[PDB]
């Protein structure tokens, strides 16, 4: 009934005697600058906006009520709150504000601040935050006690208010949270935006006078006294920025960078590890929404089209695995057969569902990697046929009105894309015409969060547990989220997903309810699968020193630190 | 995902 640590699933790894992380160095040096490449461009600083593209790093402008382990899938420990009283159903709980926490302008943090924060984020935030909670209530009761009531049972939606941002009054009722910022917001958190350039640079500050920087959560971690984003036009220009040593830190996303191009003694340290835990996915995703991805047969001949593993072999190195989960490498992924819980769940929608969620386990399409496969292209022509796309001349036209069989691939124009013309010269070879355009970072997001195209490239995020997240991208009333990249509204996922948000905090539930959402989603062909790896691929200029153990779920660079000794040996 | 959009 009162605690000063929280975990969505299971007990809190630092429920007792927590002085600091076990992925720290306690007695980390402060100094030093670390400067660091993002792509792309920014052009305000408010990450909460309705609009706008959002500077690097302004998601940590503000200190968060309780803040989250990098070793564990969701625990949560004391930071602006030093502690916080609950219903045994996690339905009401009475948080008490740390009495020193401060604003970066020297005012007290209130509970105040957090009730004014939550009405800002359910009158002008994105409007998934007033459907999530709808009914839930934020009240100062006293001037260091915030009381959240929920009007239903939410374990995981009481705890992610935990992370709302809290928002100074003193500033914020003069701005519009759905407006962009052109200049940065009061804020509080261990770094202060100090100086910028709009589109081209981002420099933040160490506090010096950070009123946690005590705390065992923030113990051994902030310790550069800056830290600079530049911003790159494509990720070919920043990676040779790297080498020649404009920036310090390097995460290898591309097989032929890693796998040729890390050359010249080269003094830069190369690093690969392997994390067991829960991966990002890349996945094309199918604006179903648009007559052409409409029927489920279209896009089942598209994805046989996409030739992975000659794909991996001719060009990656064979440095990439199939996507072929929205749980990858979890327990919760269905790589098996539905057991007898899951069949209860599913069974009753058997008419709403293919008939492989039953009888197959989800597997992307193989190929022999030679190219020109033939069984998935004749397998795709048969599927094109029966849906009404038949070859006229070379062209796939609908059998009934002669419209040719075209789409728009929109991809941004600083990814590196090899993989885009094979695709092409598949699809050409099906008669499908297959449409490029590569459009800079401001149309990109913009057009992808309007759903604005008929194909385009997307990350799911790793989802280490079947998290109530999963509705504001699936769900059909959160459908312009800007989360739900296929555009479905589907009973089916909405059923299964009610039941998830119903089973928070409960994994004996959300198991076999994870594995049956896979099926659904994977089966039905939503997106296209791409691929991951189970690597951490890093270089970096020689001059940091790490702790000795590094965090499950963060590569934990803010547990870094400058080593002037190493630093001295580098020009 | 609740309190931003996606980037």
């Amino acid at each position: 009934k009162e605690s000063y640590a929280f975990a969505v699933l299971g007990e809190p790894r630092y429920a007792f005697n927590f002085n600091h992380f076990d992925y720290v160095n306690p007695a980390a040096p402060k100094g030093g600058q670390i400067t660091l490449s993002a792509l792309g461009t920014f052009d305000n600083f408010n990450r909460y906006a309705l609009r706008g593209n959002p500077g690097a790093r302004t998601e940590q402008l503000y200190d968060t009520l309780f803040t989250t382990s990098d070793d564990e899938p969701g625990s949560y420990y004391p930071l602006i709150a030093e502690s916080a009283r609950y219903a045994d159903d996690y339905s009401w709980v009475e948080v008490a504000i740390n009495p020193r926490a401060r604003f970066h302008d020297g005012s007290p943090i209130t509970a105040r601040d957090v009730e004014f924060t939550f009405q800002k984020f359910m009158t002008e935030g994105v409007p998934q935050f007033r459907l999530v909670y709808k009914g839930t209530t934020v009240k100062a009761i006293a001037p260091l006690t915030v009381r959240i009531e929920l009007a239903k049972p939410g374990k995981e939606d009481m705890l992610s208010l935990f992370s709302l941002p809290v928002f100074p009054e003193k500033y914020w009722k003069d701005h519009k949270l759905s407006d962009p910022l052109a200049t940065p917001p009061l804020a509080s958190g261990p770094y202060r935006v100090t100086s910028w350039k709009m589109g081209q640079n981002i420099v933040y500050s160490r506090v010096k006078d950070y009123w946690a920087a005590n705390l065992p959560v923030n113990r051994g971690r902030w310790n550069f006294d800056t830290i600079r984003y530049d911003y790159y036009l494509d990720d070919n220009v920043a990676f040779e920025a790297f080498k020649a040593g404009a920036f310090d830190l390097r995460m290898e996303n591309d097989a032929k960078n890693w796998a040729t191009r890390y050359t010249g003694n080269f003094y830069i340290i190369k690093d690969e590890q392997k994390n067991e835990s829960a991966q990002d996915t890349r996945w094309l995703a199918f604006n179903i929404q648009r007559p052409v991805f409409s029927d489920r047969r279209v896009r089942e001949a598209i994805t046989l089209a996409f030739d992975f593993e000659w794909m991996n072999k001719a060009l990656f190195y064979n440095a990439w695995s199939r996507t072929n989960s929205y749980f990858q490498n979890t327990e919760y992924a269905a790589r098996n057969y539905p057991d007898a819980a899951e069949l209860v769940l599913l069974a009753p929608m058997k008419k709403d569902l293919p008939s492989e969620v039953f009888t197959q386990i989800y597997q992307p399409p193989v190929s022999k990697g030679d190219g020109y496969d033939r069984d998935n292209l004749l397998k795709a022509d048969k599927l094109l046929n029966e849906a009404g796309w038949v070859l006229k001349g070379q062209q796939r036209v609908n059998a009934t009105t002669g419209q040719p069989l075209s789409f728009e691939l929109l991809l941004p124009a600083s990814s590196n894309s090899q993989w885009v013309l094979p695709f092409q010269h598949s699809l050409q070879r099906l008669g499908i015409n297959m449409d490029i355009r590569k459009v800079d970072n401001s149309q990109i997001t913009n057009r992808m969060r309007s759903r604005d195209y008929d194909m385009m490239p997307r990350v799911w995020r790793a989802m280490p547990w079947p998290s109530s997240d999963l509705q504001i991208a699936w769900s059909s009333e959160y459908i312009n989220s800007t989360y739900n990249a296929p555009g479905v509204q589907s009973p089916v996922i909405d059923s299964l997903i009610n039941q998830i948000i119903a089973a928070q905090g409960n994994k004996e539930k959300l198991l076999p309810l994870g594995r049956a959402l896979d099926r659904v989603l994977t089966w039905n062909y939503y997106m296209l699968p791409m691929w991951y790896m189970a690597e951490d691929r890093l270089a970096w200029w020689d001059k940091f020193s790490q702790p000795a153990v590094r965090p499950i779920y963060s590569l934990g660079i803010d547990t870094w630190w400058y080593d002037v000794n190493k630093a001295a040996k580098l020009p | 995902m609740r309190t931003g959009n996606a980037x």
